[PDB]
């Protein structure tokens, strides 16, 4: 600027660290997205040897999505949660940098490695699914009582740290920070619950709980509880495959329903006959999980469809199920080699 | 926006930008070779005000104003009036404390437009000229103001627990309006650097007591507080009301603003 001071500009300007100076990284693209591209990067100034993860954010400036997401994650800090190690704001590009300690695994892959020896074993260390789960409740937690919702809960966005000091720990990563209004009506279906599909006007804490339900039937399987062809938030296919799961909500299942915006719709479009023979039990059964296991009633209050008659993180780390022999372990693999591949490079 | 609330005390708000009174004034001493105290002081009361009007013009609400006004104390704390002209960092502050928020946009033209309209109709006794700085200005300056903060983008305020305080007092309808007056008018003086929130919000509140001559000298009693800091929050409270009885901003902010140091241009 013609008239901000001269000495200042360019002492600031020769302090300044910049991300390319600092970290190798081109050519490491891990993860690519609308919100911003990711690259495993490591050290130049040789005083460590662990990898990390750069996100460029996408666009220019700071959008009130990126400004969000910085303010957020600037003061989170909980081990089940992705810790923000640096900010870098490149001057010349006016891009801006997210450093984080690299992550190896995600539930993404390796749910689908389990799935692919299906094809020639379902989470080999006995209490790695219920280690998983518990660790995603209690970052989830965290952000809940901090008032901060998650609201793209997926697979994907659970990771995994690998070798290192913080072996086998969950990170729940990539918080959607910004939402006009609080809404999801602004600009998979597989996670999404029922009450946004009938067309709920704001995010709350009890959908986060439902796709935590969804990543629990998933990890118990290996497939996706809620699967449904690729084809406004009403959804048809996506709500006849949640009744096909669970049956269709009687009255007194989930009173306030008829309050949905798409409830008419739905009455045009659904019949309870269809789905008369339906039911979780039935669903897990055909699974090989037992409906008398902690596990499994505990999968039930998680997936319940009236949102307010679903439990609360915090409820759901009290349950039983994680007293019962295998105990929760701090890393999910429990000592026992990673058999999951590392990243590949997109 | 309740993101964070419970969570003063692992804050970066309270951990990084509750300073120590004494390094500020130090870091003080280089604008105070061209302006007295009270001059540098006036000044604060000034853009105070000035980010206020751009406030109300947005239809921002006081939170999202009281963060943009803490922006702006931050930069100047550590840094010299001449190394970015007030002028520019106020809309500056304004606009990024307003992306923090996810209900509501404010546009580019929208923040220029209201810039250059409110210097013009509210504050021209203090600018002859009208308002210099496209957009471009404004995000070249959100950058260095990103970046000294240390990307320190949440920051807590004395309305939310001086609420908690009246509805627990049951007095909300005889205090809650004045009290919350107060707390706006700490906001013209370090305070807000310097004490955790609730502490200003009970100092508020207390002094409205007084003003309203209610009794509530059990109340406080049944809380634990260092009382003495809240002393010295009062203190704060009723000479700023001294200086401003005695204070002119109309008449004398164009000559205060002609003392400011001036950027040095470059070679
Ligand atoms: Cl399915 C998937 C694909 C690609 C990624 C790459 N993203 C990441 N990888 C490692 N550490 C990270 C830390 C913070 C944010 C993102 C990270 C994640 C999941």
């Amino acid at each position: 600027d013609d008239k901000m001071d001269y000495d200042f500009k360019v002492k600031l300007s020769s302090e300044r660290e910049r991300v390319e100076d600092l970290f190798e990284y081109e050519g490491c693209k891990v993860g690519r997205g609308t919100y911003g591209h990711v690259y495993k990067a490591k050290r130049k100034d040789g005083k460590d040897d662990k990898d990390y993860a750069l996100k460029q954010i996408e666009g220019t400036g700071i959008s009130m999505s990126a400004c969000r997401e910085i303010a957020l994650l600037r003061e989170l800090k909980h081990p089940n949660v992705i810790s923000l190690q640096k900010v870098f704001l490149s001057h010349a590009d006016r891009k801006v940098w997210l450093l984080f300690d690299y992550a190896e695994h995600d539930l993404w892959h390796i749910i689908k490695f389990h799935r692919a020896s299906k094809a020639n074993p379902v989470q080999l260390p006995r209490g790695m699914v219920k280690s998983l789960l518990y660790q995603i409740l209690d970052g989830i937690h965290y952000l809940h009582a901090n008032w901060v919702l998650h609201r793209d809960l997926k697979p994907a966005n659970i990771l995994v740290m690998g070798e290192g000091p913080e072996r086998g720990r969950v990170k729940i990563a990539d918080m959607g920070f910004a939402r006009l209004f609080n809404s999801p009506l602004k600009p998979t279906f597989w996670y999404r619950a029922p009450e946004l599909l009938l067309g709920a006007r704001h995010y709350t804490k009890a959908i986060d709980i439902w796709a935590i339900g969804c990543i629990f039937a998933e990890l118990l399987t290996s497939e996706p509880i809620f699967h449904c062809r690729q084809e406004n938030p009403y959804h048809h296919d996506q709500l006849d495959r949640i009744f096909n799961v669970m049956g269709f909500p009687a009255d007194k299942d989930w009173e306030d329903i008829k309050k949905m915006p798409e409830h008419s719709t739905l009455m045009k479009d659904f019949r309870r006959n269809t789905y008369t023979n339906c039911s979780l039990i039935k669903y897990m059964e055909k699974h090989k999980v037992k409906p008398d296991s902690k596990a499994f009633h505990l999968l039930q209050k998680l997936l319940t469809m009236d949102p307010i008659k679903r439990i609360t993180s915090e409820q759901a780390m009290q349950d039983p199920y994680f007293l019962e022999d295998p105990l929760p372990t701090s890393d999910v693999f429990a000592g026992c080699q990673i058999p999951y591949p590392k990243r590949e490079f997109l | 926006d309740k993101a964070m609330a419970g969570n003063f005390w692992q804050s970066s708000h309270y951990l990084q930008w509750i300073l120590d009174k004494q390094d500020l004034l130090k870091e003080r001493q280089k604008d105070l070779k061209f302006l007295s105290e009270e001059e540098y002081w006036k000044l604060q009361i000034f853009f105070t005000n000035v980010i206020q009007a751009l406030g109300e013009h947005l239809k921002l609400r006081q939170q999202v104003i009281a963060t943009a006004t803490v922006y702006f104390k931050r930069f100047y704390a550590r840094y010299s009036l001449k190394s970015i002209d007030p002028v520019l960092m106020a809309p500056t502050c304004v606009f990024l404390a307003s992306k923090v928020e996810e209900f509501g946009v404010v546009s580019n033209t929208r923040l220029i437009a209201a810039a250059t309209s409110v210097l013009k109709t509210r504050f021209s006794y203090a600018f002859p000229k009208e308002f210099p700085y496209r957009m471009n200005h404004i995000l070249e300056c959100e950058f260095y103001l990103l970046e000294l903060m240390d990307c320190c983008l949440i920051v807590y305020h004395p309305y939310r627990p001086l609420l908690q305080y009246v509805q627990d007092m049951g007095q909300e309808d005889m205090l809650l309006p004045l009290a919350w007056r107060i707390v706006n008018d700490t906001y013209r003086t370090d305070l807000c650097l310097l004490y955790p929130p609730f502490m200003i919000a009970l100092a508020c509140l207390h002094v409205a007591c007084v003003v309203q001559q209610k009794d509530a000298r059990q109340w406080f009693a049944e809380l634990s507080v260092d009382m003495e800091k809240i002393l010295e929050i009062i203190r704060v409270i009723l000479k700023l009301y001294e200086q401003w009885k005695n204070f002119d901003e109309r008449k004398e902010m164009a000559t205060i603003l002609s003392k400011m140091p001036k950027p040095k241009p470059p070679p």
